[PDB]
């Protein structure tokens, strides 16, 4: 008469690795590395914006593409591959900076400037930026000489901050094809713009000059932009060149960016995005994008670690 | 032809992780142990309240899929994020091979607690035949298999019977 | 009334980890063992030892609590710095959980030694009762108590009469 | 009769968690993340200079804040909140790479260099540079023409570095309020600035344009700076709007640097900083400030990781 | 004058891990047990073979050995790269430390294994002395010694003679 | 009669660490960290350039010195602490990252630009670039005007990238010793050079002005550079002190770039190399560089780590 002590086993047994072996069978075993992922974007309890043929930065200067933005509010920004920050061809100086502030912004609230003007033409404008016909960026003003080769008065325009928070302030500066061109703009001479705040002054020259048509156009106007802090004054001079700020910009609250090719979603939760969808996990790890932001598994090189949920499974 | 853990596992044993398996006149029998089934259940059970664990920290993009940053600063980013990749990397192939090392012993662990338990259970009366069974030195009916399954067996009862059928 | 380890733990006990804990005709007493304290203390000096290390690497600003640092470069050192954080969140509550695992499993491994120490000196004059306890069949006075104690207990001296005692 | 084996428990147990299990009681644990700040900067056995109302930077320039550290040796250096680099509105170029070569430097050691003048005022003073009434930066001349209007006699100056050491050197250049400014102090026609070394030409341009009054003034001293290495020569060629150095900076030896807004105390020892203390511990973590400085416990984010120092308790 | 493991290690055991000493008439013989050794050996082979891993990701240079960078990424650089270091550090002392308890613990757990196999063989023909043998309470020439070795003892055609030794 | 169990052991023990003690004595142990260099740099099976006095960046402007490596292949590229970018004195401005461009390039493929000249010298040389006799930069042209002082009329110059490959494109500005010298080369009045493309404009001005002699020379070439996307046009216009590129290159593929005192050696393989040789292991560790690259232990401060290969030593 007789009694055994045992424990189980299947025939379905996992391998998994230890300390000291490659692949011993387990009687269960669960994976440890997300590799499942959903092509779109798990937008559900967030408020979306989702930029389309607007880029970020164009938010703050208002090209026509970005009309419907110029105030957004959003705690998911996402930008799009076909986005452009810009109508009239050019860039941001110091773009990432500044993408990386308004990714996390919440949005932007603007407020007018206040400037106005004598003896110059403020309606600039070119059929790059089109809306019932030639423009130009929506928060922004192409300043001119009051008619053709005429000298650009000698100007200054200064702009408090009255906020308790940092007032995003962006201007411009023309780059035309040819000295013959800008002077048509702005008259002959030197043209240089000169912009102050208490913790910031520096200077811009117009450099024109020859360079290749983008959408027909040979002209540039490039961005660049300050934080003004609260009490603090921003001073600008210039006789040409100078596309001027009518609007600041002001960041609302708190936001997450992301850069993606796929569908929102605003049906499934997510809090771990990437370009290609939606991480949805509760693995520590995850083998799908190293580049995967907001709370996310740790990016891991291995495509799979399984860890045993059983006993070593020793079958007859 | 009944064996216990020593030889190998039983592919019959589907109520539980554990079980004791008997021989008698009656004939064979299987039951699980719930206490030490659910004891390892547990403690597995709270490996992976650990490691399904959610950082709760935030991450946002240094870097740009469409618009590359200068090659400088990517460079560094890359070498970053690289080092962290391998970092992490190791330490989950790490944490899953030492996991399952331990779990591994574990469950060998209750296996031997519970065998122990037994023999202990039955003192003098029985005799270990060496593949994780007892040899009862008495009749032991279906009862008295099942009091030793729930710890109830009292060893004075039989152990003048089986001392003598151990000569 | 008397208990060993399996049922429970002894509040009674102070002067040491481990311990005996006897009862004959003279009466209840209970002593510590030295040799497996320390031990158990000296293994446990040793984590501590190689846990309570200072690093010897020095780390500067890269960053300024008053005058902020340029935009693009500091979510570069944020990113890096949090990142670092995780590692060594992780880590620590790795090292913890882990080194915990170890320290008790430990200190009852010591407890296993020490029980089947005494075991292998009794040889065939005691049974165990199942619950940490030796039931010894003989007379055994307080200086028999303290032979086994310290380690010179001599088993033939008892033998003729316990194995008698067991039938 | 009988003997038992069995282990100490006490009533006083603390839980501690393991790999299997959250709140596993033990016998006694002892804490690995510090959490306990001493709220003083503790300095015994180091030479400490707390820089007060002296910024880092005003160190090497000299406004009268710094007068006291022109020629400072430490090994530990405290920076204050409080601390101004500067008198005369402006601010330093790459300030941060700076202040980071400062704060590991030891110290600083002045050297003159030797120029001389011809044809021009030396003595450029202002009020926001107070001593004995107007002054200027202890370390450098404002270069003025002669006289109002006049013209500034474009000039060369040079020097070379004869020391094993790399020099640190540094200049400035004024910016006035108005191109009517820049010539009441340098005369008309436009200013440039040329400072070769061997491995560095670079120019620079005064940018006059109204601004903030900081202080009630508009103008900006702006500071620049370069190493120039043993053996080498640095030129410098003007005609006006230029700040120029008195005193070349080689730096001590080995110090290190920390922000911080509590009390010196020179009785504790302290190997760890961070704004707020001192943190002394030989624990292997703490959650106290992630960017403490020095040799210090790794930080981590949880308040409390407790590791067993006993066994297991099982009380009756 | 013979031991076992409880005792010492044998300096004389050559070709293996683990073996068998044995005194009998014949006199004394030591044999090494290969099934054992060999255990151990994989398992120790299999901690190498983890262990001697290849990254296969590449890393560039982000700094001038001849040309020094700019100051403030180059100390980004290298308060990134000590902070890697000191990571790297931890986790290597802290991987061989707890390999090597393991390692030890593992190569101990072998031992135990085979002591208990053999105390099963030889089931109530034998006791433990105390020091890693077995008193067999019957003659064991050469020939029964090296069926105790190869797992072929019968304890059947012992036993009547041992019992009544062990009394 | 009797039989006991035992485990081996030696007298040659090896100490080693455990979670619980130091210098446990085991039967055998092998090292984890590497601590042993091979002095050369193994090449075997890599297509080397071992650049000499060649520095990596005069690869693309052609000093006399990197003469043999204007199209250089390699699988594996070294710098030596001699190569110098440069004859005529002057640097690379953003320098490192375009040396870290080429490092991982496999090497260089030039094509010409296809420009040509009236009404100008092109063949402005310096003593400083000897060949045979003064020369210059082999894939460049120092532009001059038609004869001393005359003036240098205003010119462009295209070139489209009809490659699928960004090419890249490198240019110089002339910062001559004085303006005198500039008048000299180019003629009197202001000179700049603007270069254009769809995605960069930016101007360069000529700083002329005293600095110390290199090679017994006071003026300075400075390079900038800029990659060219497929398809797109870069225009380049200037009145004087421009160096004009002759060629446009393309990287080849991939190589892997090191810096290195020692000598190559075709025989041995290795994949981690740093400048005082190669680290040839399978150990995970290595304490010989930090700044080890290729494929590599992973560096650590501990100079020995032991790993224990048997038991517990347990000697009589
Ligand atoms: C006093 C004198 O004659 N100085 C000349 C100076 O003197 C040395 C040589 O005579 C001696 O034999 O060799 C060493 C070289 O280590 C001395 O330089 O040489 C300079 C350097 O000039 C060249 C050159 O690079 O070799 C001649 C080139 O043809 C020329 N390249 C052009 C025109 O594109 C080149 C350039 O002018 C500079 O590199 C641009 O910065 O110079 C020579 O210029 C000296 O002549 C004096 O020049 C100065 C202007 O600094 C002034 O006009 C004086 O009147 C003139 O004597
Ligand atoms: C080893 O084996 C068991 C049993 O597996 C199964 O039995 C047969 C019918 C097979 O032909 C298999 O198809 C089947 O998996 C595993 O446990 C079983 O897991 C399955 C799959 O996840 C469970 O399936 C359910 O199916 C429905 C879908 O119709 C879901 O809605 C349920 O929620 C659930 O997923 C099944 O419940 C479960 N069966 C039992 C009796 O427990 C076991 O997991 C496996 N080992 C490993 C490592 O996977
Ligand atoms: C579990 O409990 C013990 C005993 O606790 C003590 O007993 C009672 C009076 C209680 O009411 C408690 O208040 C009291 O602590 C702990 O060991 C004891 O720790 C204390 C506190 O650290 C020690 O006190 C000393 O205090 C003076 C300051 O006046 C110091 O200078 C001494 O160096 C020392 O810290 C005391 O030595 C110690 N007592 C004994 C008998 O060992 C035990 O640590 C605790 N477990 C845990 C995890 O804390
Ligand atoms: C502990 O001890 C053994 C044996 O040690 C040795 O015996 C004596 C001759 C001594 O004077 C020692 O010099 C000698 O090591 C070690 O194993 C032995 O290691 C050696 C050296 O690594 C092995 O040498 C190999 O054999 C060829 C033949 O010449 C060499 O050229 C090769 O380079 C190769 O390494 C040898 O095979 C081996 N001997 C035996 C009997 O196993 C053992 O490693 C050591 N353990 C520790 C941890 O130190
Ligand atoms: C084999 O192991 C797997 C994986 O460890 C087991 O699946 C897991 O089972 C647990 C226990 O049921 C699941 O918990 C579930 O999660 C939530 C929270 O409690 C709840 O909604 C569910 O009712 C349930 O409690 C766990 O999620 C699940 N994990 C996965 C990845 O599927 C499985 O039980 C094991 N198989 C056998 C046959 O034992
Ligand atoms: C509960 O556990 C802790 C272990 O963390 C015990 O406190 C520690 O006791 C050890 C041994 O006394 C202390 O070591 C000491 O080091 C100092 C400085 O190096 C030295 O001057 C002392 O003489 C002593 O050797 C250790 O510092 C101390 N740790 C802490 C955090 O207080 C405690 O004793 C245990 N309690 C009981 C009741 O056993
Ligand atoms: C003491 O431990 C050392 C190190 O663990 C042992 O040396 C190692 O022995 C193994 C084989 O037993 C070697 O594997 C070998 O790989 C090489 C090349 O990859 C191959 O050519 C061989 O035929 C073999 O398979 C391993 O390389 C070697 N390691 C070192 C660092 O030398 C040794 O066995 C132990 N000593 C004793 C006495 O047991
Ligand atoms: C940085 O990494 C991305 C992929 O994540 C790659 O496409 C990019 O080229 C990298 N930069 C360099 C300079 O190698
Ligand atoms: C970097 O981290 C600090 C806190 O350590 C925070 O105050 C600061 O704003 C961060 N920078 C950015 C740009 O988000
Ligand atoms: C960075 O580290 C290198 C050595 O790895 C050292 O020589 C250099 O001084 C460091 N850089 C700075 C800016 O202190
Ligand atoms: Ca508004
Ligand atoms: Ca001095
Ligand atoms: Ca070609």
């Amino acid at each position: 008469d007789k009694i055994c002590l045992g424990h189980h086993a299947v025939s379905n047994g996992t391998k998994v690795n230890t300390l000291t072996e490659r692949g011993v069978e387990v009687v269960n075993a669960t994976e440890t590395v997300e590799r499942t992922n959903i092509p779109r974007i798990c937008s559900k309890g967030k408020r979306t914006v989702d930029l389309g043929q607007c880029g970020l930065l164009g938010t703050i200067t208002g090209p026509p593409q970005c009309d419907q933005f110029l105030e957004f509010s959003a705690d998911l920004i996402i930008e799009r591959r076909e986005g452009s920050d810009v109508c009239y061809p050019g860039k941001f100086v110091n773009e990432e900076a500044l993408r990386q502030i308004l990714r996390e912004s919440g949005g932007i609230d603007k407020e007018a400037m206040g400037f106005t003007y004598s003896g110059i033409r403020t309606n600039g404008a070119t059929s790059a930026c089109r809306r019932s016909g030639s423009s130009f960026y929506a928060e922004m003003k192409w300043l001119l000489s009051n008619t053709d080769n005429a000298a650009f008065p000698q100007m200054t325009k200064s702009y408090k901050n009255t906020r308790k928070s940092p007032a995003l302030i962006v201007w411009g500066i023309h780059h035309s094809v040819s000295t013959a061109e800008q002077t048509k703009l702005y008259g002959s001479g030197n043209k240089l713009v000169t912009v102050g705040s208490s913790n910031y002054q520096q200077s811009f020259v117009p450099s024109p000059g020859a360079r290749p048509q983008v959408n027909g156009l040979s002209g540039r106007i490039d961005f660049h932009w300050l934080m003004l802090n609260p009490n603090d004054t921003v001073t600008f001079s210039f006789n040409g060149a100078f596309i001027a700020p009518d609007r600041a910009s002001f960041l609302r609250g708190k936001s997450m960016g992301i850069q993606s090719g796929v569908q929102v979603d605003a049906n499934c939760e997510g809090d771990c995005y990437h370009s290609g969808g939606t991480i949805i996990s509760n693995l520590p790890f995850q083998n799908i994008d190293s580049r995967a932001v907001g709370k996310c598994p740790r990016y891991v090189k291995q495509r799979s670690l399984l860890l045993a949920t059983g006993m070593k499974n020793v079958p007859e | 032809a009944i064996a216990g853990f020593i030889e190998n596992g039983w592919e019959g044993l589907i109520d539980g992780w554990y079980g004791f398996r008997h021989q008698n006149a009656q004939g064979e029998g299987t039951a699980a142990d719930y206490k030490s089934t659910q004891s390892a259940i547990d403690q597995i059970t709270g490996k992976l309240n650990r490691l399904i664990e959610k950082t709760n920290q935030q991450f946002e993009l240094i870097d740009n899929e469409f618009n590359e940053v200068e090659k400088q600063i990517g460079n560094v980013i890359n070498w970053t994020r690289d080092s962290i990749t391998e970092v992490w990397s190791y330490n989950a192939e790490l944490l899953v091979a030492m996991e399952n090392q331990h779990t591994i012993d574990l469950a060998d662990s209750e296996m031997d607690k519970l065998y122990e338990r037994v023999k202990r259970q039955l003192r003098e009366n029985a005799e270990e035949d060496g593949t994780g069974c007892f040899e009862i030195f008495h009749k032991c009916d279906d009862d008295c298999m099942a009091s030793i399954r729930n710890n109830t067996y009292d060893h004075s009862k039989y152990r003048e019977e089986a001392m003598q059928n151990r000569i």
